[PDB]
């Protein structure tokens, strides 16, 4: 995994890379990795799939739920309180490594949290198998105030960074580009990979070719 | 039955008379405050005087402890007028469930949230059979996130609401109408005021409607004063002094 | 805080329970609820309570409910209490399932329900459930069934039944009306006759009545509840017939 | 207290078998604000009367039409309070369906879920019945629904219908006047006539609450200013 | 990892054209290399437009498919309506997740129709998970079980878009025979079951059994 | 009453819980209990003038004066069982302070929370309130004194002098005719004997001695609680009780 | 990690290195392991990064409780009436760096709210309830921490919480995290009682600059703060490479 984010002007950005892996396979070759939390605050994902998926589930709702009760709002500093609390509550058992991004009263923020519960306010971090090549890549190029079309061309170059060079990063680009009035989800932003080589004709089976024992027809309603 | 007056449940007319009788004990305390919201600032304003309760008032009473002013958190502070026990109480609860907000969430909960949360508590008395009533009224400010004043109050019924202006005390309808003349007689004109200038026709305003409602001459040693601006977001009262000098200029003019 | 304390489950001076008396009348009070059992499957009729004509009278069956797939009831009484018991019969059904691996048979089921409505009137102090099942089902130990359960937590098998209000007019039209082997067709305008004479008329309405059976067809057990139109179509037949 | 011997029901039976306690909840809210919702072809509206009781009040601060998810809204004949302590709830029980199974609750699994909540204070141990009856308006992919929901724990799916001070009257007004082919603007129009045929004296768009669900969009709660442009006519 | 070993076994979920099928082998393994049945199916019928393939542990597999019947039993009588089949994924999901860390070793598919009523239009439906209940959406192809990589070669090789009932029950057999070929813990017997909206058709084939 | 007063829990029509006020007769007609405010100190006093009858038990056995932290002084009027069980409790607090913050709690938090513990005890139906109240008071040179007095429906006001239980009214006018912010605690020790000689007409100059407790914080104890000793009251109560005598 | 407390003559000075390393790899450049507890009452950071941040946050929210019930009812203080900068650009100017990124705040000050210390929670008691919490659960938790603040009775002070949760105050200076160790003697033959703010603040930052160049769990930039009766101050210092002679 790559997933990455920094912060521009007036806005934070996220992006990752669309790989999930079982072992040394590629299961899906188009996951996303970039999470809703709310209008103003997304996440990128990076460790076991399964921890990801609930823990930004559980917390979207939650975040939803705190935002009725009060009519304001979202900050992102509360989604940073829960969740590290909850990493916390699970001594890193919880394999989320969590690039929190968004913006509120307090402008444009980004956290990495980390599995422990640990959080770090940052103007940019990437996390995951491929984090050294893109923190090699954004380190290198970062600036502050930067424009959103060059947030956007650093943060894909970043990913891109760990697409090709870590072998559990691949696929394509998701990029969020998160502001005061309004997100902008691109799934995807670049699709640097597809497949070269095709057979001049795709094998299609004649009709019979495979031996059957039984066969009953069920029709429904 | 025989004791649908006691409990809280439903009469048959679908009153429940127990909320009713506490909102009556808040009444028979003879104390009144008194909010009022500026643009930029929020003032309440309440006598330093002893409920009346079964014990009275003596001259060794230390006059300076006699408050019904409270800080819940550094920017949020509220009025409990009722009874004393349940108005401790209340500011207890007040005080642990805006901790409890601050760490959950990492923020400090601004004044109606935190009004809205003491009424839901307060809602589970009104329903419980075996919790008595909380005999208290208060009234919160603060400067919620936008930068801008909260005045919010509460009754033992468990109904909040906002206010522009409001008054705790025995007469409501005629501190209703003092408010709005003040409060219209204020917006009227069109000069535009500074903070310094906001806060001081704030402050000028909850005193001297606290004045035209009780009836008589304020001493700035028998009431207090506590403020919230942006320009000191802290919950703080203001000195007998300077309560001194905004009564001398009151009655000179 | 005893002297607010009302005593439901406490015996009277005649070994009676107050609270399930008056939850009998209750159930009496309410609108008639009949069933009958057919050799093609279980019938549950019902009138509804006209309250608006506004109320949404689309796919909105409020006394007859399905509880499985071969389970279906009817109800009389208080409506919520009424929700919570077949809410806690359709766990009930999902719970045998789940244990067994088969469908619960229906005897099993009226015995679950009924021993939640006994407990509420044995232990604790907290008052009976106002509600009167008419249970009907098929399993293949029993063939069709139909039971009706009354607030005490008691229960009897019938081949036909009325509860709730008039239900003695609708009884004796049963009594006189109702045959071993009776067939669908046959069985649903009985129904319609004994809903139309517990009502106090002659031609039944449409708008007033909830129709629905059960029948176990080519191994399948099938649950239909009769629309308006179809039900208009049987009120037609009816009046034809008689 | 909670718990032990002082646990026991405070509604009980009659001899002629009534819930009085029941019979009185729904006096309290017979004697409320009224409130009521229309089904029109492409929505489903919700309205309210919202009467400040001074000047001083804000009305921002009081809103008696709320959402309980995206597509649902709320409103509520009787008791502050309790409608507070039962939104909440339902808010929670929404969000527990979305967790369970990803998308949003329907509207008919809401209002059992609440209605059996409801039920439960009429029975359990030691407490009252909610003073209060709630319309629950909301879009789902089987269309548009308007439930009622009574202090009893009872449940209704209405066309339209009217809740609080006289809503026998404000019904036959209502059903005079109800076709279930009317438009969203048709339906805004029609509440707020009936809701002036109620109220005593002049309505404006302080005076009442508007909320809306139509042609598969997210619950709005009309402003001060559409609801014054409805009311220009 | 052993414990998968220990019955064999995998699940295949393929679409086509207003069409999907499901497929699995029809053994059952103990310690590793006893064969101890031949008609052992992976595959469960949810409702009409959803099934679920269950590969793993056999105990896993019948307890999850129980709790899932139940599940989907009372949601339906309380709806009154056929759970569609993303809350049914979405479900799977969070009841294997709430096993997070005593987990049940089941390796499940979901295959079935995503209805969009309009006239309704039938839109085909996969997914696989792993263990804690981590998804993935597909429109070609879902794989799971201990022939994964097997299953994962044949189907990118010789997966067809948009294919008829024919085209897909001959893609779909083939990848699973030869897939099944080359594991010594699975296969003796393949089940297939081609959805459409309007009929479902079984399908044994004859398979090695070795 | 009219039906209103067989709970704690019910207000009456008029807003009045009657059992709380039934509770502050109890305490009323209880034995007497003072806390005094001097230049130097703080001098607290129990007349246990209810046990005059009680000839056989042991003098000066019975005393109402407990302490917290060996520097705070806490007294009661009212059942005996109630107020041992607040005092615990008191002294509980203040333990779980120490271990909390590793500092003696401040005198006004634990008279919050012991006022508190109180109140709740006002809120149920099936819980009888405590029938006292209390007195909790300190002193330091940089403070002066510091006095509280908490009532049974939970609520804690500050004093300069306070009179708790039977003929308190008494008491309080004979207090308040001298500032004793100006006089030493030994001095006021003089003034109090001549005050329960006057205002408790069944205390006499005989049974003075084996039925008044004194105790005090001040300079002469470095500030930590203390009994004083029978040496120091001795010449007072012959004094107090000469110049009675007189008049 | 390196952080440092030494208590001088007007006050308390607080400062840390900033690098957050996950073995080799430096996760974070500039962490802030000198947190705010209260307005006058700061905690450097040692140890794990989850444990001394959940910790802290706790610990604040026990300050906020403690705080409010300080408050004292009434008014207070009717009449009662309530040094050289450090250069610190100057510390902060390298020839290299001149100009090329002008926007950059090194420097902050504020004034105490509580200027007469009525509710501010004393140094100790905060200090102690951290202890009970590191100490009741010292099976799992590592982390090292010094507290340092202003109170009205201990005047300024230093408070170490060593990791098993003992509590050790120390009256002239307190050292932790890896990179203590090496300037341990370098500190012990610079400091003496009664240091002017320029004499500590020159201190403290060559201490961290030694633990940095020595300690390769050390680094990225220092952050100081500087806690008075009156005011507290925070000064950042970028220009931390150390140049020998030799
Ligand atoms: O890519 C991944 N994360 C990115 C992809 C999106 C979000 C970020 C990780 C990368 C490696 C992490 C493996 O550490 C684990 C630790 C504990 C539990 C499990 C895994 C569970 C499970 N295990 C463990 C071995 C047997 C098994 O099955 C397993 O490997 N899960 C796979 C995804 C599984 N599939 C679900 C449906 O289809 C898509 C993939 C998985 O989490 N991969």
């Amino acid at each position: 995994t790559t997933i990455c984010g920094l912060v521009c002007q007036n806005a934070v950005i996220l992006g990752a890379d669309t790989r999930a892996t079982e072992g040394p396979i590629v299961a899906d070759k188009n996951c996303s990795k970039l999470h809703y939390i709310s209008k103003n605050i997304w996440c990128a994902g990076a460790g076991v799939a399964g921890d990801l998926e609930h823990t930004t589930l559980w917390l979207q709702h939650n975040v939803e739920l705190h935002r009725l009760n009060t009519n304001t709002q979202p900050r992102v500093s509360m989604c940073v309180s829960r969740l590290t609390q909850e990493l916390f509550k699970y001594q890193g058992y919880k394999v989320c490594a969590i690039v929190l991004g968004g913006v509120d009263v307090n402008g444009p923020q980004l956290y990495g949290i980390h599995p422990h519960g640990s959080s770090c306010l940052l103007p940019f971090t990437a996390l995951g198998s491929g984090s050294l090549n893109a923190m090699a890549v954004l380190e290198a190029k970062y600036r502050d105030n930067m424009t959103i079309e060059e947030g956007k061309n650093l943060v894909c170059e970043a990913i891109c960074a760990g697409i090709f060079n870590d072998l559990g990063s691949g696929g394509n680009v998701d990029i969020c580009v998160i502001t005061k009035d309004s997100y902008q989800h691109i799934r995807p932003y670049k699709e640097p990979n597809m497949r070269l080589y095709h057979l001049p004709h795709p094998t299609i089976y004649p009709k019979g070719t495979t031996p059957i024992l039984s066969e009953k027809i069920e029709y429904i309603k | 039955s025989m004791y649908d007056r006691h409990l809280t449940i439903f009469s048959p007319d679908g009153n429940l008379y127990q909320i009713e009788y506490a909102i009556k004990a808040v009444k028979n305390t003879n104390i009144t405050s008194v909010g009022v919201k500026g643009e930029n600032c929020a003032v309440i304003i309440s006598q330093k005087k002893m409920a009346t309760q079964y014990i009275s008032q003596d001259k060794l009473l230390d006059y300076n402890n006699i408050t019904n002013i409270y800080n819940i958190t550094d920017e949020i502070g509220c009025s409990m007028v009722g009874m004393p026990g349940d108005c401790l109480s209340m500011v207890y609860k007040a005080r642990s469930e805006a901790s409890e907000f601050l760490y959950s969430n990492g923020y400090n909960v601004n004044a109606e949230t935190l009004c809205r949360n003491i009424c839901d508590k307060i809602q589970v008395y009104t329903q419980h059979a075996y919790m008595r009533l909380h005999a208290c009224s208060g009234m919160i400010i603060g400067i919620d996130e936008n930068n801008k004043p909260e005045l919010f109050k509460f009754d033992p019924s468990g109904f909040c609401a906002g206010y522009r202006a409001c008054v705790i005390g025995n007469k409501e309808q005629e501190s209703i109408s003092v408010l709005e003349r003040l409060l219209e007689k204020r917006k009227k004109k069109i000069q535009q005021e500074t903070i310094d200038e906001d806060i001081r026709n704030t402050t000028i305003l909850a005193i001297e409607a606290l004045q035209t409602i009780l009836a008589f001459d304020l001493k700035a040693s028998e009431i207090e004063v506590a403020i919230v601006s942006t320009k000191n977001r802290n919950f703080t009262q203001i000195s007998e002094k300077e309560i001194d000098n905004y009564l001398t200029y009151i009655a000179e003019r | 805080a005893r002297r607010y304390d009302s005593r439901t489950t406490t015996f009277s001076p005649e070994g009676r329970l107050y609270q399930v008396e008056y939850a009998l009348e209750a159930i009496n009070n309410a609108s008639i609820t009949i069933g009958l059992i057919t050799k093609d499957g279980v019938i549950l009729g019902a009138d509804k309570v006209f309250i608006s004509k506004l109320i949404d009278k689309a796919n909105n069956y409020e006394k007859i409910y399905k509880i499985d797939k071969h389970i279906f009831c009817g109800v009389a009484g208080l409506n919520a209490d009424a929700n919570i018991l077949i809410n806690q019969s359709r766990l009930y059904a999902q719970r045998y399932l789940y244990n067994y691996n088969e469908v619960q048979p229906v005897s099993q089921l009226v015995v679950q329900i009924c021993d939640i409505k006994q407990s509420y009137t044995q232990y604790g102090g907290l008052r009976p459930y106002g509600v009167s099942f008419l249970i009907g089902g098929y399993d293949t130990k029993d063939g069709y069934q139909l039971y009706h359960t009354d607030p005490s937590g008691n229960y009897s098998g019938w081949f036909a039944t009325a509860i709730g209000t008039n239900n003695l007019t609708a009884s004796s039209v049963l009594k006189q009306e109702w045959k071993n082997d009776m067939t669908l067709e046959e069985g649903l305008l009985l129904a319609l006759k004994t809903l139309a004479k517990s009502t106090d008329t002659e031609i039944p309405k449409s708008e007033k009545i909830e129709l629905a059976y059960l029948t176990n067809k080519d191994g399948e057990v099938y649950q239909k509840y009769l629309t308006e139109k179809e039900i208009e179509e049987l009120i037609k037949l009816y009046t034809q017939k008689y | 207290m909670a718990d032990g011997e002082y646990s026991f029901s405070l509604t009980t039976f009659s001899p002629t078998g009534k819930l009085v306690q029941i019979e009185y909840a729904l006096n309290r809210v017979s004697s409320s604000s009224p409130a009521l919702g229309i089904r029109a072809k492409n929505g489903v509206i919700i309205a309210t009367e919202k009467k400040s009781p001074n000047e001083l009040i804000e009305e921002n601060s009081i809103f008696k039409i709320q959402q309980i998810s995206e597509h649902i809204g709320i409103v509520y004949a009787g008791m502050p309070g309790d409608f507070r302590v039962l939104l909440k709830r339902a808010r929670k029980e929404a969000i527990r369906y979305s967790l369970q199974y990803g998308s949003e609750i329907l509207v008919k699994e809401l209002v059992k879920i609440i209605a059996s909540i409801v039920q439960e204070f009429t029975q359990t141990g030691g407490v009252r019945p909610f003073g209060l009856s709630l319309l629950i308006c909301g879009v789902d992919v089987y269309g548009y629904h308007l439930y009622q929901i009574d202090p009893s724990g009872c449940y209704f799916n209405w066309m339209a219908t009217c809740v609080g001070k006289d809503y026998q009257n404000n019904m036959s007004f209502l059903e005079k006047r109800y076709n279930k082919d009317i438009e969203i603007e048709d339906a805004i129009h029609t509440a707020i006539l009936t809701l002036k045929e109620s109220y005593e004296g002049v309505l404006n768009e302080k005076n009442i609450e508007i909320g809306v669900a139509y042609d598969n969009k997210p619950f709005k709660i009309l402003t001060q200013n559409e609801i014054k442009d409805y009311l220009i006519e | 990892g052993s414990i998968y070993n220990y019955n064999g076994g995998c699940v295949l979920g393929m679409s086509g054209s207003n069409c999907v099928a499901i497929a699995c082998d029809l053994r059952l393994g103990a310690n590793t290399f006893t064969t101890v049945s031949t008609k052992f199916s992976k595959i469960f019928k949810m409702n009409n437009n959803v099934y679920v393939g269950l590969s793993g542990l056999a105990t896993d597999i019948q307890t999850l498919y129980e709790i899932l019947r139940y599940r989907v039993n009372l949601y339906e009588v309380r709806q009154d309506a056929e759970m569609d089949v993303e809350c049914f994924a979405n479900m799977l999901s969070s009841i294997l997740y709430s096993n997070r860390f005593s987990p049940y070793f089941v390796n499940p598919i979901v295959v079935g129709f995503k209805l969009k009523h309009y006239k309704v239009n039938y839109e085909p439906y996969l997914t696989a998970y792993d263990l804690i209940g981590a998804k993935c959406e597909t429109r070609d192809f879902v794989v799971n079980g201990v022939t994964s990589e097997q299953l994962f070669g044949m189907c990118e090789s010789l997966y067809v878009k948009d294919q008829d009932e024919n085209g897909l029950f001959e893609t779909i057999s083939q990848c699973l025979l030869s897939a099944l070929d080359r594991d010594c813990i699975s296969g003796w017997g393949a089940e297939v079951l081609v959805l459409t909206p309007e009929k479902i058709i079984k399908k044994k084939l004859k398979a090695r059994m070795d | 009453s009219a039906g209103y007063d067989l709970s704690v829990s019910t207000f009456s029509p008029d807003g009045r819980l009657y059992q709380v006020e039934y509770i502050y007769k109890s305490i009323n007609n209880n034995n007497t209990a003072l806390c005094l405010e001097c230049k130097d100190g703080i001098i607290c006093c129990c007349i246990n003038s209810n046990m005059d009858k009680n000839k056989m038990i042991k003098k000066n056995s019975y005393n109402r004066i407990y302490h917290v932290n060996n520097n705070i002084i806490i007294t009661y009027s009212g059942f005996d069982g109630d107020a041992r069980n607040i005092i615990d409790r008191a002294r509980s607090e203040a333990n779980t302070y120490y271990y909390n913050f590793h500092t003696n709690i401040p005198l006004h938090i634990l008279v919050n929370r012991i006022s508190l513990y109180i109140h709740a005890y006002t809120l149920y139906w099936h819980m009888r309130p405590f029938a006292a109240s209390i007195i909790i008071s300190s002193f330091n040179e940089k403070d002066k004194g510091d006095i509280y007095c908490i009532e049974p429906n939970g609520a804690c006001y500050k004093y300069s002098g306070i009179v708790i239980g039977k003929n308190k009214e008494m008491f309080k006018t004979e207090i308040e005719k001298k500032d004793y912010k100006d006089i030493n605690v030994r001095d006021a020790i003089e003034d109090i004997y001549k005050f329960i000689l006057t205002s408790d007409d069944h205390m006499n100059k005989n049974n003075l001695q084996n039925l008044v407790n004194f105790s005090w914080i001040c300079k002469e104890s470095s500030y930590e609680f203390q009994n004083i000793h029978e040496e120091i009251l001795t010449p007072a109560l012959n004094k107090a009780v000469e110049y009675i005598e007189k008049l | 990690t390196t952080i440092i407390g030494i208590i001088y003559d007007n006050g308390v000075m607080l400062a840390c290195d900033s690098r957050t390393s996950s073995g080799t790899f430096i996760s974070n450049k500039c962490s802030r392991k000198i947190n705010r507890i209260n307005e006058n009452l700061y905690v450097c950071r040692s140890g794990a990064s989850a444990h001394s941040q959940k910790i802290i946050e706790i610990i604040k929210h026990y300050c906020v409780s403690m705080k409010n019930e300080n408050r004292k009812k009434g008014r207070f203080h009717e009449g009662e009436t309530i040094d050289e900068e450090i250069d610190i650009d100057s510390i902060n100017y390298l020839d290299y760096n001149n100009n090329n990124d002008n926007n950059l705040v090194t420097k902050n000050k504020y004034f105490y709210e509580d200027k007469f210390n009525d509710y501010n929670p004393l140094v100790e008691n905060v200090a102690h309830i951290t202890k009970k919490i590191i100490y009741t659960n010292n099976n799992f938790l590592s982390c090292a921490l010094i507290f340092g603040g202003y109170d009205k009775i201990k005047k300024q002070q230093l408070y170490a919480v060593n990791l098993n949760g003992s509590i050790i105050e120390k009256h002239d200076f307190a050292v932790s995290g890896s990179g203590s160790i090496y300037i341990q003697s370098y500190l012990q033959d610079k400091y003496k009682k009664f240091m002017t703010k320029k004499e500590c603040f020159n201190l403290i930052l060559n201490c961290v600059k030694y633990a940095m160049h020595n300690d390769n769990s050390s680094g990225g930039l220092i952050r100081i703060v500087n806690i008075t009766k009156s005011f507290v101050e925070e000064f950042t210092v970028v220009n931390t490479q150390m140049n020998f002679q030799y």
